[PDB]
Protein backbone atom coordinates (compact mmCIF):
# COMPACT_ATOMS: atom_id res chain seq x y z
CA UNK A 1 0.00 0.00 0.00
CA UNK A 2 -0.02 1.51 -2.34
CA UNK A 3 1.27 -1.02 -4.88
CA UNK A 4 4.08 -0.08 -7.42
CA UNK A 5 1.57 -0.18 -10.51
CA UNK A 6 -1.19 1.98 -9.02
CA UNK A 7 2.05 4.20 -8.87
CA UNK A 8 2.60 3.82 -12.28
CA UNK A 9 -0.61 4.65 -13.62
CA UNK A 10 -0.81 7.62 -10.94
CA UNK A 11 1.97 9.55 -12.54
CA UNK A 12 1.57 8.79 -16.28
CA UNK A 13 1.12 11.94 -18.50
CA UNK A 14 -1.78 13.22 -19.82
CA UNK A 15 -1.84 13.73 -23.75
CA UNK A 16 -0.97 16.72 -25.23
CA UNK A 17 -2.37 18.67 -28.18
CA UNK A 18 -0.44 19.51 -31.20
CA UNK A 19 -2.62 22.69 -32.28
CA UNK A 20 -1.54 21.93 -35.92
CA UNK A 21 -3.26 23.84 -38.45
CA UNK A 22 -5.23 21.47 -41.08
CA UNK A 23 -6.75 24.30 -42.98
CA UNK A 24 -4.92 23.97 -45.96
CA UNK A 25 -2.68 21.19 -47.37
CA UNK A 26 -0.17 19.27 -45.30
CA UNK A 27 3.60 20.07 -45.85
CA UNK A 28 6.54 17.93 -44.66
CA UNK A 29 8.23 20.83 -43.29
CA UNK A 30 5.17 22.30 -41.47
CA UNK A 31 4.17 18.55 -40.20
CA UNK A 32 7.41 17.74 -39.01
CA UNK A 33 8.15 21.34 -37.19
CA UNK A 34 4.86 20.59 -35.57
CA UNK A 35 6.01 17.55 -34.53
CA UNK A 36 8.90 18.57 -32.90
CA UNK A 37 7.20 21.09 -31.16
CA UNK A 38 5.33 18.80 -29.55
CA UNK A 39 7.81 16.64 -28.77
CA UNK A 40 9.96 18.67 -26.72
CA UNK A 41 6.34 19.09 -24.64
CA UNK A 42 6.22 15.67 -24.14
CA UNK A 43 10.15 15.23 -23.07
CA UNK A 44 9.07 18.13 -20.82
CA UNK A 45 6.43 15.87 -19.34
CA UNK A 46 8.65 12.36 -19.19
CA UNK A 47 11.20 14.29 -17.25
CA UNK A 48 8.48 15.60 -14.33
CA UNK A 49 7.33 11.50 -15.16
CA UNK A 50 11.09 9.97 -14.11
CA UNK A 51 11.53 12.10 -11.32
CA UNK A 52 8.56 10.52 -9.85
CA UNK A 53 9.36 7.02 -10.48
CA UNK A 54 10.51 5.31 -7.53
CA UNK A 55 14.27 4.76 -7.06
CA UNK A 56 14.73 7.12 -10.40
CA UNK A 57 16.34 9.63 -7.95
CA UNK A 58 18.27 7.45 -6.36
CA UNK A 59 20.96 7.89 -9.10
CA UNK A 60 22.87 10.32 -9.40
CA UNK A 61 22.15 13.70 -11.25
CA UNK A 62 24.69 12.39 -14.59
CA UNK A 63 22.70 9.48 -14.43
CA UNK A 64 19.35 10.64 -14.50
CA UNK A 65 20.47 13.03 -17.36
CA UNK A 66 22.21 10.32 -19.37
CA UNK A 67 19.15 8.03 -19.09
CA UNK A 68 16.74 10.22 -20.45
CA UNK A 69 19.14 11.67 -22.97
CA UNK A 70 19.83 8.53 -24.03
CA UNK A 71 16.12 6.64 -24.34
CA UNK A 72 13.89 9.93 -25.41
CA UNK A 73 13.08 9.05 -28.64
CA UNK A 74 11.97 5.12 -27.49
CA UNK A 75 9.79 6.91 -24.81
CA UNK A 76 8.18 9.25 -27.07
CA UNK A 77 7.74 6.17 -29.98
CA UNK A 78 6.75 3.82 -27.54
CA UNK A 79 3.87 6.02 -25.84
CA UNK A 80 3.18 6.90 -29.46
CA UNK A 81 2.47 3.27 -30.30
CA UNK A 82 0.10 2.54 -27.55
CA UNK A 83 -1.91 5.72 -28.17
CA UNK A 84 -2.32 4.55 -32.07
CA UNK A 85 -3.20 0.66 -30.62
CA UNK A 86 -5.86 2.36 -28.03
CA UNK A 87 -7.71 4.83 -30.50
CA UNK A 88 -7.17 3.09 -33.75
CA UNK A 89 -5.98 -0.43 -32.95
CA UNK A 90 -2.99 0.42 -34.85
CA UNK A 91 -4.21 1.75 -37.98
CA UNK A 92 -3.51 5.17 -37.67
CA UNK A 93 -0.15 6.75 -35.99
CA UNK A 94 -2.32 9.19 -32.77
CA UNK A 95 0.72 11.71 -32.48
CA UNK A 96 -1.84 13.76 -30.59
CA UNK A 97 -5.89 13.84 -30.84
CA UNK A 98 -5.74 16.98 -33.18
CA UNK A 99 -2.86 15.12 -34.98
CA UNK A 100 -3.72 11.70 -36.31
CA UNK A 101 -1.65 10.56 -39.63
CA UNK A 102 -3.22 7.68 -41.40
CA UNK A 103 -1.71 5.99 -44.86
CA UNK A 104 -2.23 9.07 -47.19
CA UNK A 105 -0.36 11.58 -44.58
CA UNK A 106 2.56 9.26 -44.76
CA UNK A 107 2.87 9.84 -48.19
CA UNK A 108 5.09 12.97 -48.00
CA UNK A 109 8.52 13.34 -48.43
CA UNK A 110 10.79 12.27 -45.18
CA UNK A 111 7.60 11.16 -43.74
CA UNK A 112 6.72 7.45 -44.80
CA UNK A 113 9.76 5.41 -44.11
CA UNK A 114 9.45 6.66 -40.31
CA UNK A 115 6.29 6.38 -40.12
CA UNK A 116 5.71 2.97 -41.34
CA UNK A 117 8.28 2.32 -38.24
CA UNK A 118 6.43 3.45 -36.16
CA UNK A 119 3.01 1.68 -37.40
CA UNK A 120 5.14 -1.53 -36.64
CA UNK A 121 5.80 -1.01 -32.93
CA UNK A 122 1.41 -0.20 -32.97
CA UNK A 123 1.11 -3.56 -34.35
CA UNK A 124 3.12 -5.47 -32.26
CA UNK A 125 0.76 -4.41 -29.23
CA UNK A 126 -2.04 -5.91 -31.21
CA UNK A 127 -0.47 -9.44 -31.40
CA UNK A 128 0.62 -9.45 -28.45
CA UNK A 129 -2.52 -8.39 -26.82
CA UNK A 130 -0.28 -5.91 -24.53
CA UNK A 131 -2.28 -4.48 -20.93
CA UNK A 132 -1.97 -1.26 -19.60
CA UNK A 133 0.23 -2.45 -16.64
CA UNK A 134 2.45 -4.61 -18.91
CA UNK A 135 2.84 -1.10 -21.04
CA UNK A 136 3.60 0.89 -18.10
CA UNK A 137 5.86 -1.39 -16.65
CA UNK A 138 8.04 -1.93 -20.42
CA UNK A 139 7.94 1.75 -21.12
CA UNK A 140 10.06 1.90 -17.69
CA UNK A 141 12.00 -0.44 -18.72
CA UNK A 142 12.99 1.13 -22.09
CA UNK A 143 14.48 4.43 -20.19
CA UNK A 144 16.80 2.05 -18.26
CA UNK A 145 17.94 0.24 -21.49
CA UNK A 146 20.23 2.64 -22.51
CA UNK A 147 23.66 3.00 -21.18
CA UNK A 148 27.31 4.71 -21.87
CA UNK A 149 29.61 2.23 -22.77
CA UNK A 150 31.87 3.00 -20.16
CA UNK A 151 28.92 2.60 -17.13
CA UNK A 152 26.94 4.81 -15.01
CA UNK A 153 28.00 7.05 -12.20
CA UNK A 154 26.24 4.91 -9.79
CA UNK A 155 26.15 1.31 -11.39
CA UNK A 156 25.24 -0.63 -8.75
CA UNK A 157 22.12 1.33 -7.73
CA UNK A 158 20.72 1.49 -11.95
CA UNK A 159 20.93 -2.41 -11.89
CA UNK A 160 18.89 -2.66 -8.72
CA UNK A 161 16.28 -0.51 -9.94
CA UNK A 162 16.10 -1.97 -13.11
CA UNK A 163 15.70 -5.60 -11.89
CA UNK A 164 12.77 -3.67 -9.46
CA UNK A 165 11.13 -2.86 -12.83
CA UNK A 166 12.13 -6.54 -14.46
CA UNK A 167 9.96 -7.93 -11.11
CA UNK A 168 7.21 -5.49 -11.44
CA UNK A 169 6.55 -6.07 -15.09
CA UNK A 170 6.27 -10.26 -14.17
CA UNK A 171 3.49 -9.34 -11.65
CA UNK A 172 2.04 -7.54 -14.89
CA UNK A 173 1.86 -10.97 -16.62
CA UNK A 174 1.21 -13.03 -13.64
CA UNK A 175 -2.06 -11.01 -13.42
CA UNK A 176 -3.12 -12.43 -16.55
CA UNK A 177 -3.88 -15.88 -14.95
CA UNK A 178 -1.35 -18.00 -16.29
CA UNK A 179 0.49 -20.92 -15.56
CA UNK A 180 4.34 -20.73 -14.54
CA UNK A 181 4.94 -22.05 -18.41
CA UNK A 182 3.23 -19.46 -19.87
CA UNK A 183 4.25 -16.66 -17.62
CA UNK A 184 7.86 -17.28 -18.70
CA UNK A 185 6.67 -17.62 -22.33
CA UNK A 186 4.61 -14.61 -22.39
CA UNK A 187 7.81 -12.66 -20.53
CA UNK A 188 10.06 -13.80 -22.99
CA UNK A 189 7.85 -12.64 -25.74
CA UNK A 190 7.75 -8.98 -24.01
CA UNK A 191 11.58 -8.91 -23.29
CA UNK A 192 11.87 -9.65 -27.02
CA UNK A 193 9.86 -6.90 -27.81
CA UNK A 194 11.62 -4.56 -25.60
CA UNK A 195 15.17 -5.74 -27.60
CA UNK A 196 13.42 -4.68 -30.98
CA UNK A 197 12.89 -1.30 -30.01
CA UNK A 198 16.37 -0.50 -30.17
CA UNK A 199 16.57 -1.23 -34.22
CA UNK A 200 13.17 0.24 -34.75
CA UNK A 201 14.79 3.06 -32.71
CA UNK A 202 17.84 3.56 -34.57
CA UNK A 203 16.07 4.55 -37.50
CA UNK A 204 14.17 6.91 -36.11
CA UNK A 205 17.00 8.75 -34.26
CA UNK A 206 19.47 8.33 -37.44
CA UNK A 207 16.58 10.46 -39.44
CA UNK A 208 15.95 13.03 -36.21
CA UNK A 209 19.66 13.83 -36.51
CA UNK A 210 19.68 13.88 -40.27
CA UNK A 211 16.49 16.49 -39.91
CA UNK A 212 18.46 18.85 -37.64
CA UNK A 213 21.74 18.89 -38.82
CA UNK A 214 20.71 19.79 -42.27
CA UNK A 215 19.29 23.19 -42.11
CA UNK A 216 18.58 23.27 -45.61
CA UNK A 217 15.51 21.39 -44.64
CA UNK A 218 14.00 24.43 -42.82
CA UNK A 219 13.00 21.64 -40.07
CA UNK A 220 12.46 23.62 -36.59
CA UNK A 221 13.42 22.09 -33.27
CA UNK A 222 12.47 23.25 -29.97
CA UNK A 223 15.26 24.74 -27.30
CA UNK A 224 14.99 21.18 -25.46
CA UNK A 225 15.65 18.76 -28.14
CA UNK A 226 18.05 21.14 -30.26
CA UNK A 227 20.48 20.96 -26.97
CA UNK A 228 19.42 17.38 -26.16
CA UNK A 229 20.24 16.21 -29.93
CA UNK A 230 23.21 18.32 -30.14
CA UNK A 231 24.89 17.00 -26.74
CA UNK A 232 24.14 13.55 -27.83
CA UNK A 233 25.17 13.22 -31.50
CA UNK A 234 28.84 12.87 -30.81
CA UNK A 235 28.10 10.14 -28.25
CA UNK A 236 26.72 7.75 -31.25
CA UNK A 237 28.70 8.50 -33.79
CA UNK A 238 31.70 8.13 -31.86
CA UNK A 239 29.79 4.42 -30.75
CA UNK A 240 30.26 4.73 -26.94
CA UNK A 241 26.22 4.05 -26.64
CA UNK A 242 25.05 0.89 -25.92
CA UNK A 243 21.84 -1.12 -25.49
CA UNK A 244 20.97 -3.59 -22.84
CA UNK A 245 19.58 -6.63 -23.84
CA UNK A 246 17.74 -9.57 -22.29
CA UNK A 247 18.97 -11.66 -25.26
CA UNK A 248 21.89 -11.62 -26.97
CA UNK B 1 25.18 19.59 -20.28
CA UNK B 2 21.84 19.79 -22.11
CA UNK B 3 20.43 22.97 -19.78
CA UNK B 4 16.91 22.92 -19.91
CA UNK B 5 16.70 18.86 -19.04
CA UNK B 6 19.33 19.91 -16.18
CA UNK B 7 17.25 22.42 -14.63
CA UNK B 8 14.10 19.95 -14.81
CA UNK B 9 16.38 17.26 -13.03
CA UNK B 10 17.72 19.72 -9.93
CA UNK B 11 14.44 21.58 -9.61
C1 LIG C 1 9.91 12.27 -40.31
C2 LIG C 1 9.48 11.98 -38.85
C3 LIG C 1 8.02 11.46 -38.88
O1 LIG C 1 10.27 10.97 -38.25
C4 LIG C 1 11.12 11.49 -37.24
C5 LIG C 1 10.94 10.86 -35.83
C6 LIG C 1 9.85 11.70 -35.09
C7 LIG C 1 9.45 11.55 -33.54
C8 LIG C 1 8.92 10.15 -33.18
C9 LIG C 1 8.29 10.01 -31.73
C10 LIG C 1 7.29 11.07 -31.15
C11 LIG C 1 6.01 10.90 -30.73
C12 LIG C 1 5.00 12.01 -30.53
O2 LIG C 1 3.83 11.81 -30.26
C13 LIG C 1 5.55 13.39 -30.70
C14 LIG C 1 6.80 13.57 -31.10
C15 LIG C 1 7.81 12.47 -31.51
C16 LIG C 1 9.05 12.67 -30.60
C17 LIG C 1 8.33 12.58 -33.09
F1 LIG C 1 7.22 12.37 -33.81
C18 LIG C 1 8.83 14.06 -33.50
O3 LIG C 1 9.87 14.43 -32.65
C19 LIG C 1 9.32 14.17 -35.01
C20 LIG C 1 10.35 13.12 -35.48
C21 LIG C 1 11.67 13.42 -34.74
C22 LIG C 1 10.72 13.01 -37.08
C23 LIG C 1 11.88 13.99 -37.50
O4 LIG C 1 13.03 13.58 -37.52
C24 LIG C 1 11.61 15.45 -37.89
O5 LIG C 1 12.78 16.22 -37.74
O6 LIG C 1 9.67 13.13 -38.01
Amino acid sequence: APTLISLLEVIEPEVLYSGYDSTLPDTSTRLMSTLNRLGGRQVVSAVKWAKALPGFRNLHLDDQMTLLQYSWMSLMAFSLGWRSYKQSNGNMLCFAPDLVINEERMQLPYMYDQCQQMLKISSEFVRLQVSYDEYLCMKVLLLLSTVPKDGLKSQAVFDEIRMTYIKELGKAIVKREGNSSQNWQRFYQLTKLLDSMHEMVGGLLQFCFYTFVNKSLSVEFPEMLAEIISNQLPKFKAGSVKPLLFHQ
Amino acid sequence: APAILYALLSS
